């Protein structure tokens, strides 16, 4: 119904259309993380190694 | 004017981004060796499409683009493709083994030894800028490097470019062109480890443009190119107010502002029309009102769902081609009193509309056929979480048992990890279901 | 070879659909939560269809449409009717009602009854019923869910023998292409009291529900008067008929109600496919006007029927769909 | 990414040789290793398995391991017997006298490091090695005791790379010693712990394959054989060809493994022929697919309608339509969704590869993770059970330095792995 904010231009152009009115983490935690995670590798490797000298 | 730098992870993200690129110069003017002799201002300049490119003494015009993939063969079919000599060798980056479709390994184990790497070849590319908007980052959420590597990624944006603002296109998981089965994990996990980190996402169902290519390019089982190239044509809709002359989504704020009123729920519909075969030997053109009619048809959705059964809270229309104002509101009228589109009572029922005279580029020899106009609708409409609910229900059944799960624990991975991201789902799903019934 | 799973056991209609289905030897029941269906016989409540046509190689059909509880249930139809331009508040065969939530549509509510208060008109109304509406108005604040309360018919036809209330249930059935299907076999569900236009602080006499009458068994077994029966008394203490006087008014409700929201409802270019049984309740007052008073979405069928719905719905509902290797239905056209 | 090869002892030798003999013929490398063919999507994967030799000459990526020179000397002199490269000979003299204690920690122990030393001299080449591949069998002394040696040590010093076997099951019906059961039951427990992938290749279903349907009275090893090249060959189609697939050994295992110690697969194969007699008539694709999934095809002596598939994979190849494979597969798991676990969503897996096999026009090769394979230990257990209950044979182990703890165990060990697979069955 009521068109506004009509904008042209060589391009084209745009315009708006109402038809009713209405009614984070720091580094510090991120390497911390990703060194915490690649030690609970570390220690499954270890048992794995410790394992295997049994 | 403001730069925008564009981060393509994995092999989705990478193979869509070729896609993308390739029409981009097309729609430009460019050619594979970067030269384009419509550019008066050689070796810079301050117009649209340097939004996307910068300008090399020369007079290349460069991708602001980073491709990245934890292992090479990908990128390396960009490194010999034809647009080989349109980047750069610092531009692309690669790993050696892949994530094995394990967000733990591309996030954690795999993830660690290059995200350093990635970010400084990333700053390379914003010294360059003089006014850094921010970045769009094309990624799957099956792949272990386009789930794992990405959310590590995103992370780290917040961190070192705080105040610029980043878009997603999220490729959500198809069994009919999938092969992994632990994607519902990769992709829960990636969601969640995003969503405070992404300011808006477009999610591009794989089973949606794969059964579009069945239906209405005739093509019995498509291939990646079938579906990139289509994807590239409904991306290329959702930048070209970055690349063009225009005053509707001029910069990526305006894309949260007009479509995301709410943050958590940044997940805009999009719809395309129309989708018409290059073999096709008769067709008759479609107007105004049978494209923008189109747009409310689930079979032309970029994620199959169900509008009626949910509300708006904002609604973009995109037009290019043979277009006019009065066309549009005429047509928005004839739809209004036959289909059923609920806005949220806090939002006003209403469109914004922005329309570009160039009709819709084509790759030569591709599966598309040229129109006089066309038009892509982007809805940020409550049904989408559909989608969420099949994954999350998938995901479910697996962890129930436990299933997989060993796999990531391997990679250093906590089990609680799994569940916390399945509870911050199972909060999104309810945001969506208090504003939407 | 079909597929199938059921997800509603008190479903008395389906229970025994899916019997049938068994019998072909073309179908197999799967269990509760298996994805690779066919077909859906889903619960009453929380149906996922978010999750139906996405199982790739499989046609998928389900035996409810999401929507449809915006006609199922009484606030909602209210303002369905209301708001809707093909119906509006000036539609002829509904009774003016009108939502009410606890301590909206009450401040409107007295003054439609504050001429009837004075205006020497019938002024009886229904949640239970009464003569006073500051006794109900926080009768429905007592219980705490949001109520409906609606003009009440006290001039209803009255069968004799026994100057009794009856009420009429026409089962519907939508298949998948939205043909709208009527069960030639329906069902009066009659009282017994003789109607008491005086006192109906009782709930026997202007309640015609099949539970609560157990009166029983008097005139007819079951409570339960059939078409035949009652078009031939129609026909000899009325001198009409059942089509003409009361199921031409049916057609058109049922027609009209279904009509107004398949632009909704319908799965016509959907991925999934819904058909549904609906179970419409009528009423006719003295001079056999005929007055939509709800319709049930989960309804239970009468027993001689079942046999036969139930098969009706295995022919045009499922098997027209998934076909195997003169109609008891009246298709209202549009 | 490229795989290291390995074949120990005599029947580890036996069908591995023979894998050579027919990928080597698909990949059109000649008895000398000069390429030949015409195609050259037969080149751009083939340093999966293949090192490229001076002179346009190529090599496998191959160890041959025995205790034992009787079988190697066969293979060498077999008819691509000198395309392997001569050092990674590697035998000892006194063999292992169908002994698992002899090839594990006597015997094989001697011989072991010398492996090993061509093991890492083939990996440091490898500019980016996916993992390991074993051909045994389970039921002697050299591929059984010392196979299961050298995975151990494989993993010691590879903890990162995948291990994956192709283990041969033994069998009453083709069985060389009664102490075949002690052998697989030792050996089992070893696999469970240290590898990926273990296709179970049971030596009774290549038998009931060879007679009940292959109409032949009575056959032999080489019979025997045939059949399993046609499915190694199979199952690494998808690594040695171009196609939609790009993945390695780790995204397959994770795709197919939902349980670290459920990793022994039954393989199929389609059509099943005799070796010799010629195939006139092509399959269509519906009797493709009905074929790979009917017991009779299985490899693995296990009735599939007996448990419930956790994972499948399914290789089709030759010219055929992409699109009649999809739905002729997802009619299947559409026709029987009660032998798939229905918590594993779409756990079958389809991949198409245009070159067939030599001899056919179009095949289909079965990788089933089905729990039916329980079937296949419970039996061994029961053999092993019914001769350690007297102790019986037992001396030829004790002898070698090896307690009744360690049968005892071992045996333990299986019964656990049984009722594993029991558990997801009736989940
Ligand atoms: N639309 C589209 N989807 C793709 C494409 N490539 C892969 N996919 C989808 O992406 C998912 C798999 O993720 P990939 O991108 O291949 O994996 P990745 O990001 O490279 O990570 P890795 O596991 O390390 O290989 C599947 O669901 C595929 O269907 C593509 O080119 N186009
Ligand atoms: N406005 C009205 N005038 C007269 N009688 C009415 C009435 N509204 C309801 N009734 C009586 O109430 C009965 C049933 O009430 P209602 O239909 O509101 O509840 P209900 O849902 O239990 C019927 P069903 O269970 O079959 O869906 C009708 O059959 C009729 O006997
Ligand atoms: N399929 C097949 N099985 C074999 C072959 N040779 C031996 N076997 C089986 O392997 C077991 C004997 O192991 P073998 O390899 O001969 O002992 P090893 O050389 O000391 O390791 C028995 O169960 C045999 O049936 C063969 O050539 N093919
Ligand atoms: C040695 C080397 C290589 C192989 C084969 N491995 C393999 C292959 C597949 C798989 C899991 N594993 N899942 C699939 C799904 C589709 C197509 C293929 C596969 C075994 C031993
Ligand atoms: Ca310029
Ligand atoms: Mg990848
Ligand atoms: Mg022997």
């Amino acid at each position: 119904m009521e068109v506004i904010e009509l904008n042209k231009c060589t391009s084209g152009q745009s315009f708006e259309v109402i038809l009713k009115p209405p009614s984070d983490p720091s580094l510090e935690e991120i390497q911390k993380k990703l060194e915490a995670a690649e030690e609970r590798r570390k220690y499954q490797e270890a048992e794995l190694l410790k394992h295997l000298a049994e | 004017m403001r730069e925008c730098i564009s981060i393509h992870v994995g092999q989705a993200g990478v193979q869509i981004g070729n896609a993308c690129w390739e029409l981009y110069c097309l729609e430009h003017g460019i050619q594979p060796d970067g030269q384009m002799p419509s550019d008066k201002t050689i070796g810079g300049g301050d117009d649209s499409f340097n939004t996307f490119f910068s300008e090399t003494g020369a007079g290349k015009h460069v991708p602001r683009a980073v491709f990245v993939d934890l292992e090479p063969t990908v990128i390396d079919e960009v490194r010999t493709g034809t647009y080989r000599q349109l980047f750069h060798p610092e531009q692309l980056i690669t790993g050696k083994e892949d994530a094995a479709n394990n967000y733990a390994r591309g996030h954690y184990t795999i993830g660690k030894e290059i995200i350093d790497l990635v970010l400084d070849r990333i700053r390379k590319l914003a010294d360059q800028c003089t006014g850094l908007q921010g970045f769009l980052v094309f990624h799957s959420f099956g792949g272990g490097t386009g789930s794992g590597f990405t959310s590590l990624l995103m992370e780290r944006l917040s961190v070192d470019y705080g105040k610029k603002s980043k878009l997603e296109f999220s490729i959500y998981p198809a069994p009919q062109v999938s092969t992994a089965v632990v994607e519902p994990y990769n992709s829960i996990l990636t969601t969640h480890t995003t969503l405070e980190h992404s300011d808006c996402a477009f999610m591009v169902d794989n089973e949606a443009i794969y059964d579009i290519c069945r239906r209405n390019l005739d093509i019995e089982r498509p291939t990646y190119t079938n579906l990139n190239r289509l994807i590239s044509q409904i991306v290329s809709s959702i930048t070209a107010s970055l690349r063009f002359d225009g005053a509707l989504n001029v910069d990526l704020t305006e894309f949260q502002t007009n479509l995301v009123p709410y943050p958590r729920i940044h997940f805009p519909l999009a719809t395309y029309a129309p989708v018409i075969s290059a073999e096709k030997a008769y067709h008759e053109q479609l107007s105004v009102a049978e494209i923008t009619n189109a747009c409310f048809e689930p079979a032309n959705q970029m994620v199959k769902c169900d509008p009626r059964h949910g509300k708006y809270m904002a609604c973009c229309l995109l037009y290019r081609g043979d277009v006019v104002p009065k066309d549009v509101n005429a047509a928005i009228a004839t739809i209004k009193t036959k289909r059923s589109i609920q806005f949220v009572d806090w939002c006003p029922t209403g469109f914004k509309v922005g329309i570009n005279y160039q009709p819709p580029t084509v790759v030569p020899g591709g599966d598309l056929a040229k129109v006089q106009r066309a038009v892509c609708m982007l809805s940020n409409t409550t049904a989408i979480a559909e989608a969420w609910a099949r994954l999350d229900h998938k995901f479910d059944l697996m962890y129930a048992k436990r299933a997989f799960v060993h796999w990531y624990v391997g990679e250093g991975m906590e089990e609680g990890e799994f569940s916390e991201a399945r509870e911050d789902m199972a909060a999104l799903e309810k945001d969506y279901e208090e504003v939407g019934v | 070879m079909y597929t199938f799973v059921v997800r509603d056991e008190n479903s008395s209609v389906y229970a025994e659909v899916s019997r049938l289905l068994l019998a072909t030897g073309q179908w197999k029941r799967l269990r509760k939560d298996n994805p690779r269906f066919n077909l859906m016989l889903g619960e009453r409540n929380r149906l996922p269809f978010g999750r139906l046509g996405h199982e790739p190689g499989l046609v998928q059909l389900v035996n409810y449409y999401r929507g449809a509880d915006k006609l199922c249930r009484k606030a909602s139809l209210v303002k369905l009717i209301k708001t809707s331009p093909e119906l509006s508040e000036s539609c002829t065969w509904f009774p003016e009602s009108y939502v009410i939530y606890p301590t909206d549509e009450r401040e409107v509510f007295l003054a439609a009854y504050n001429r009837r208060r004075e205006g020497r008109e019938g002024n009886v109304w229904i949640a239970l019923i009464s003569s006073e509406a500051s006794e109900l108005l926080d009768f429905i604040d007592e219980q705490g869910q949001v109520h409906v309360i609606q003009k009440y018919l006290e001039k209803p036809l009255l069968l004799e023998p026994g100057h009794r209330k009856f009420d009429i249930r026409s089962w519907v059935l939508v298949d998948h292409l939205y043909n709208i299907y009527l069960y030639r076999e329906g069902v009066l569900r009659t009282s017994s009291e003789p109607y008491n236009s005086a006192n109906f602080q009782d709930k026997t006499c202007h309640l015609t529900n099949h539970c609560i009458q157990k009166n029983y068994g008097r005139y007819e077994e079951g409570n339960e008067m059939f078409f035949e029966e009652f078009n031939q008394y129609l026909m000899d203490a009325l001198n009409t008929t059942l089509e003409n006087s009361i199921l031409l008014q049916i057609k058109h409700i049922i027609r009209s109600c279904l009509m107004c929201i398949e632009p909704a409802i319908s799965t016509k270019h959907l991925h999934y496919q819904s058909f549904q049984l609906f179970g419409f309740d009528f009423m006719v007052d003295e001079e056999l006007k005929v007055w939509l008073i709800e319709v049930n979405g989960a309804p239970a069928c009468a027993q001689k029927l079942y046999a036969e719905l139930c098969q009706g719905i295995v022919d045009v509902a499922i098997s027209s769909v998934f076909p195997l290797a003169t109609s008891i239905f009246i298709k209202l056209h549009h | 990414r490229e795989i290291v090869h390995i074949q120990a002892g005599q029947c580890g030798n036996q069908i591995g040789a023979k894998f050579w003999e027919v990928i080597s013929d698909e990949h059109g490398i000649d008895p000398t290793g000069s390429y030949h063919g015409d195609s050259d999507l037969q080149l751009e994967r083939i340093n999966v398995y293949y090192n490229e030799a001076t002179g346009n000459k190529y090599v496998p990526r191959a160890i041959l391991v025995d205790l034992e020179p009787g079988t190697m000397d066969s293979v060498r002199s077999g008819p691509f017997g000198q395309i392997f490269r001569p050092d990674n000979f590697v035998f000892g003299q006194s063999g292992a006298g169908n002994n698992w204690a002899k090839g594990h920690y006597t015997e094989g122990a001697e011989l072991v490091d010398s492996v090993l030393d061509v093991v890492r001299k083939e990996s440091e080449s490898c500019d980016c090695l996916q993992g390991f591949q074993l051909t045994h069998s389970l039921g002697g002394g050299t591929g059984s005791g010392m196979g299961t040696l050298l995975i151990s040590k494989i993993r010691e010093e590879y903890p990162d790379r995948i291990m994956n076997t192709f283990s041969v099951m033994p069998s009453p019906k083709v069985s060389d010693t009664v102490v075949e059961p002690y052998n697989a039951t030792l050996s089992v427990h070893q696999l469970v712990e240290n590898t990926d992938e273990t296709y179970c290749i049971d030596n009774e279903a290549l038998y009931d394959i060879c007679f009940r349907t292959l109409k032949l009275t009575t056959p032999t090893y080489g019979d025997l054989n045939h059949l399993v090249s046609a499915t190694m060959s199979g199952v690494t189609t998808c690594l040695r060809f171009p196609g939609q697939l790009n993945a390695d050994l780790r995204k397959l295992a994770v795709n197919m493994v939902p349980f670290p110690r459920l990793h022994f697969f039954m393989p199929g194969f389609a059509p099943l022929t005799s070796r010799g007699s010629q195939q006139y008539r092509a399959l269509t694709v519906p009797e493709l697919t009905q074929q790979m999934f009917d017991s009779k095809n299985m490899m693995a002596a296990c009735d599939p309608r007996h448990g419930r598939y956790l994972t499948v994979a399914a290789i089709f190849r030759g010219r055929m339509s992409m699109k009649e494979v999809d739905e002729q597969m997802l009619n299947v798991q559409n026709k029987n969704s009660s032998y798939f676990v229905e918590w594993i969503p779409n756990n079958v897996k389809t991949a198409v590869c245009d070159i067939p096999p030599r001899g056919l026009k179009m095949s289909a090769t079965f990788i089933g993770n089905s729990t039916a394979i329980q079937e296949l230990f419970k039996r061994i257990s029961e053999q092993f059970t019914a001769m350690f209950r007297r102790k019986a044979f037992l001396h030829w182990y004790t002898g070698e330095g090896m307690d009744e703890m360690e049968f005892t165990e071992a045996e333990s060990n299986m019964n656990d792995l049984v009722s594993e697979y029991q558990q997801y069955q009736d989940a």
